[PDB]
RNA sequence: GGCCAGCAUCAGUUUUGGUGGCAGGAUAAAUCCAUAGGAAUGUAGCUUGCCUCGGUAAGUAUUAUAGCCUGUG
RNA sequence: AGAACUGGCGAUGCGGGAUGAACCGAACGUAGAGUUAAGGUGCCGGAAUACACGCUCAUCAGACACCACAAAAGGUGUUAG
RNA sequence: UUUGCUCCACACAAUAUAGAUGGAUACGAAUAAGGCGUCCUUGUGGCGUCGCUGAACCAUAGCAGGCUACGAAUUGCAAUGUCAUUUUGCGUGGGGAUAAAUCAUUUGUAUACGACUUAGA
């Protein structure tokens, strides 16, 4: 219902998240997918690394700069997954992929915005407990991404500010809840409680 | 007080189609808030407007409206079918239409 | 020796006497008691106080409830009618915050436009005192 | 098939505490402290007593049920390594060339090195782990003792000293040279 | 399918040589009266010199459950045709009724042995009267005194597409 | 006097709900009630090292200070 | 390479099998509404990230018959007998 | 040659929207585990409590919302009944800043031609 939807892509499955994104972004919703380096994908790590080294073979023989471009970032792996599910060769699919922004880590526009979770793509709800899975950051680093350490140095720097914002907000809600109980006994509250509220 | 609306916002999804054949006379509307064909049955027969802009100020204004109505319920998830006087122009695939409550039964 | 702090999870666990709340079917939203365990995937429920028949139901249609009461394995409908009112399950459940938040949902769902307008007015009157108290 | 509830149990002796929370176990006792992270096998631990600890897997169906005994044995080994300690004795077997083994102090860890292994000039090193103490024997002079708490670290440090003194491109039936393990036991007994 | 149990009496067509022939009775687990009659003639042609045109069906009666709210151990003796020969099998099920035990027989015989409905003959369905003759472990593990077990991973159903808090699987 | 809409009452085709009555079957089978018999995943009670008002221990005891199964009506 | 009966293509569009003269469905005046066939319902792509019981984790899994390749012989891998 | 240019304020006139008309409402980590409150022998602590969907929370009444501290009818039984945001130009007054590139000539670290690299008030 929001104009822009920020999806915290930690612990989401790749092709189960990409189908929901490729349907919503075709229905007309602006979606940004933040923290893409913590995306999960089922199957064991050597299985997914062998699948990516199978993908690395497919290049144009006579001139390699024409061929399938193997992007190595986790945001661009998720973008390849979504672009395979959008009809990206028409104007409708081209206009639908312009409603999408995918980042690794959380950039400062979306540092201070609410993040949502797609429950029909979560690894916790979807995979059997005991199955092996792959993290997209480790897979990207193994296939040749370069900035795993940079988005990990810029992540705990964000997490420090967020965890020191949350302590101030938590103290604010405890100061609100210690004084909001003074009005819950009165006639306005005893009349509001009959309405459910 | 800040709101004034008496409609439910929905999206124009697509034409009624097969695979590889589309029928532009019937559009599919996703009403936001509806999940099943029962309780999609509430909005049957209600008016739909599609409000858009132009540059030729005709009859005193620059915004224009394509009117239509909801006809039946589509498959299993609260999508409905709609028919308009002049059909929707297929660049509005993923654009907000507004479903009014004008023929009411409440 | 120091107390070995080994604590993992206090599950609500399916057994004979466990109260369940049905979430799907003809009797959705009604309480029943598990009578005996058919297999890993389905049990036999009977709640006779609320009007649920004696069924063999999956553990997908029911939700486990934290309160239980002792009844023998494989009882009948009259015995469950006796032991339910003995343990006062419909009074232990209605005091819980789960049933209060369920009754609050069904209360808010059946409000007219006048009864939502009254909620708006009374909530404005409450926040006028609360925001004055916190400042 | 799938089971209902498979259960093993671990006895904790006197003076030993076992702190388990979110599948990180920590055993503290007389020799010191050991810590293991069992966060890859879904299994519950219950403090049934101050004297023993129950471990259990629900369902599982013959894979969890086989990993459960491995969990019990790892916790029992890391309990025994603190109540008793672990000790590996190794012996040098050389036909002709004396394997001169010393314990050097490099820029980082206390590396140990061998020399003249079958007349090689390559000075083979082994980096040692940070829980193992290395000494020599008094009566016999071809023995080296590696002792600590973590049986995995001690046994791997003993294995790395026979994985480097390996004869290449000869007959291994003919050439029985190298460091080899002799006794696996405990330091308190 | 939604199986029912039928009681089909049938009979050879009366002649002058015997104007009172034998009555034969079958209990048939099938989905309706039409395929119950089809299965009746199919099984009767394996036993007696009688066809559909050489016989008639005297009565069809649906047998309901005697006590359909009592958990019962059912031993099922059943032969089936695999891709090499025919094999007999004996399974133990733990359901409340015969037409609910035959359904989960037909499910797992098609899941574990890839045997369709056309390959399976149900020889005998009999209630094991006491908890000593049940001899399979997957039923014997449910007949313990004071059985209780938890469900460790609860996956809550998602009614809408976007959620605003990380869901907890706790029960 | 027409073209474009809205509503009402209808007519044809159709789609989707609510609710009532009747008939059939083992005149549903069940549940429930009454009676007779039974056993255990054995309930009281009685033996039983200390001992948790007989609980852990393991016997005895077929309704007892819980219940169940089967037959009959 | 040569025959027997039927159906079809040739002479034939349409929905499905991604695409294909022959396969499945169904044969065609111009439109509207309804319902279906064969095939499908994560997304491309209209339609259940339905429901129910099991099996499988494959360092080239497997996924719509014709059909677009697969055997003999092994594996206390797992399940059932 | 303040006819040129830039920035600001609003007075307007033109064009285009892949589609705004209450609020994108911020811990992190785990899920065979957590959140919150309190106490404390501050710990992988004790106790209480919660989840079982955001079906929440917050705003939300006033001529599209007035004056005071009465008005709104006759848009006639519906006809979006227009309020949002980029580009751009003109006008007023109010500040601010005073350049290079290419051709032509030339060099040869370059060169098929362009291009490159040099030099010249």
């Amino acid at each position: 219902s929001q104009p822009v939807v920020v999806i915290d892509a930690k612990d989401h499955l790749l092709g189960r998240l990409a189908s929901t994104i490729a349907k919503q972004v075709l229905n007309g919703q602006k979606i940004v997918v933040v923290r893409a380096e913590a995306l999960n994908i089922s199957g064991e790590f050597f299985r997914n690394k062998l699948k990516y080294h199978d993908f690395l073979r497919k290049a144009t023989a006579f001139n390699k700069t024409r061929g399938p471009f193997h992007f190595r970032a986790p945001s661009r792996i998720l973008y390849k997954a979504i672009r395979g599910m959008v009809s990206h060769k028409t104007a409708r699919g081209k206009a639908a992929l312009e409603r999408l922004k995918i980042f690794e880590g959380i950039p400062p526009p979306y540092d201070k915005k609410k993040r949502v979770v797609v429950p029909q793509a979560l690894r916790v709800l979807r995979l059997k407990p005991g199955r092996k899975y792959t993290t997209l950051g480790k897979l990207s680093t193994s296939v040749g991404w370069k900035y795993e350490d940079v988005v990990a140095k810029l992540e705990d720097k964000r997490k420090v500010r967020s965890a020191e914002y949350y302590a101030k907000k938590r103290a604010f809600t405890k100061k609100v809840s210690s004084a909001s109980a003074a009005a819950s006994e009165s006639d306005v509250a005893k009349q509001l409680a009959s309405f459910g509220y | 007080a800040e709101s004034h609306r008496l409609y439910v916002k929905g999206k124009h999804l697509s034409y009624q189609r097969s695979k590889r054949v589309n029928n532009p006379n019937v559009s599919l509307i996703k009403i936001e808030g509806v999940a099943t064909p029962q309780d999609a049955q509430f909005y049957l027969g209600k008016r739909i407007a599609y409000v858009y802009r132009a540059s030729k100020e005709v009859r005193g204004s620059k915004i224009r409206v394509m009117w239509g109505k909801v006809t039946r319920t589509h498959g299993n998830s609260g999508v409905v079918r709609a028919t308009f006087r002049n059909n929707l122009p297929a660049k509005t695939f993923g654009a907000s239409v507004r479903i009014f409550l004008y023929p009411s039964n409440i | 020796s120091t107390d070995s702090i080994v604590k993992a999870s206090n599950w609500r666990l399916v057994e004979v006497g466990r109260v369940v709340l049905i979430k799907k079917g003809q009797s959705a939203g009604k309480l029943a008691a598990i009578v005996e365990i058919i297999d890993q995937k389905k049990v036999l429920i009977d709640g006779p106080k609320a009007g649920v028949p004696r069924q063999a139901i999956n553990l997908g249609q029911v939700v486990l409830t934290p309160l239980t009461f002792a009844l023998p394995r494989g009882a009948r409908t009259a015995t469950v009618s006796k032991k339910w009112a003995a343990a006062a399950v419909c009074e232990k459940w209605a005091a819980s915050s789960w049933a209060k938040k369920i009754a609050q949902r069904e209360r808010r769902a059946a409000l007219t436009d006048f009864e939502r307008f009254q909620v708006m007015v009374l909530r404005k009157q409450k926040r006028y005192t609360v925001k004055k108290a916190l400042a | 098939m799938k089971y209902i509830q498979t259960e093993q149990q671990i006895e904790v002796p006197e003076g030993v505490t076992v702190s388990i929370k979110s599948r990180i176990v920590k055993v503290v006792g007389p020799r010191g402290t050991l810590t293991k992270n069992l966060k890859h096998i879904d299994v519950t631990f219950t403090k049934v007593n101050n004297q023993l600890i129950k471990v259990a897997v629900h369902n599982g169906g013959r894979k969890h049920v086989a990993a459960l005994r491995t969990v019990k044995s790892l916790v029992d080994n890391m309990i025994t390594g603190v109540t008793k300690g672990y000790k590996y004795k190794m012996r040098y077997v050389y036909a002709h060339f004396p394997i001169n083994v010393n314990i050097v102090e490099k820029d980082g860890a206390k590396f140990i090195e061998v020399r003249n292994f079958l007349g090689d000039k390559k000075i083979r090193n082994v980096p040692v782990r940070d829980g193992v103490t290395i000494e020599f024997s008094t009566n016999v002079k071809d023995e080296i003792v590696l002792s600590g708490n973590s049986v995995e670290d001690v046994s791997q440090n003993a294995a790395d000293l026979q994985q480097i003194c390996r004869v290449r491109n000869k007959d291994i039936r003919k050439f029985l040279d190298g460091i080899y393990v002799s006794h696996k036991g405990f330091i308190t007994e | 399918a939604h199986f029912k149990e039928y009681q089909v009496i049938g009979r050879r067509l009366p002649t002058e040589s015997v104007p009172e022939p034998k009555l034969f009775r079958m209990r048939i687990f099938a989905s309706n009266e039409v395929i119950a009659k089809s299965r009746y003639w199919y099984f009767l042609q394996k036993l007696h010199k009688v066809k559909k045109a050489s016989g008639e069906i005297v009565s069809i009666n649906q047998i309901n459950e005697a006590h359909p709210t009592k958990v019962k151990n059912f031993g099922v003796w059943v032969r089936y045709d695999s891709r090499s020969g025919t094999h007999n099998m004996y399974k133990e099920i733990r359901d409340v009724s015969r037409v609910a035990a035959v359904e989960t027989l037909y499910q797992d015989m098609a899941a574990r042995h890839r045997a369709r409905f056309r390959s399976i003959h149900i020889l005998k369905v009999a209630e094991i009267e006491k908890t000593a003759d049940v001899k399979r472990q997957y039923v014997k593990q449910f007949l313990t005194k004071d059985l209780k077990f938890p469900l460790p991973h609860r996956v809550q159903k998602s009614t809408k597409t976007f959620s605003y808090k990380r869901p907890s699987t706790f029960y």
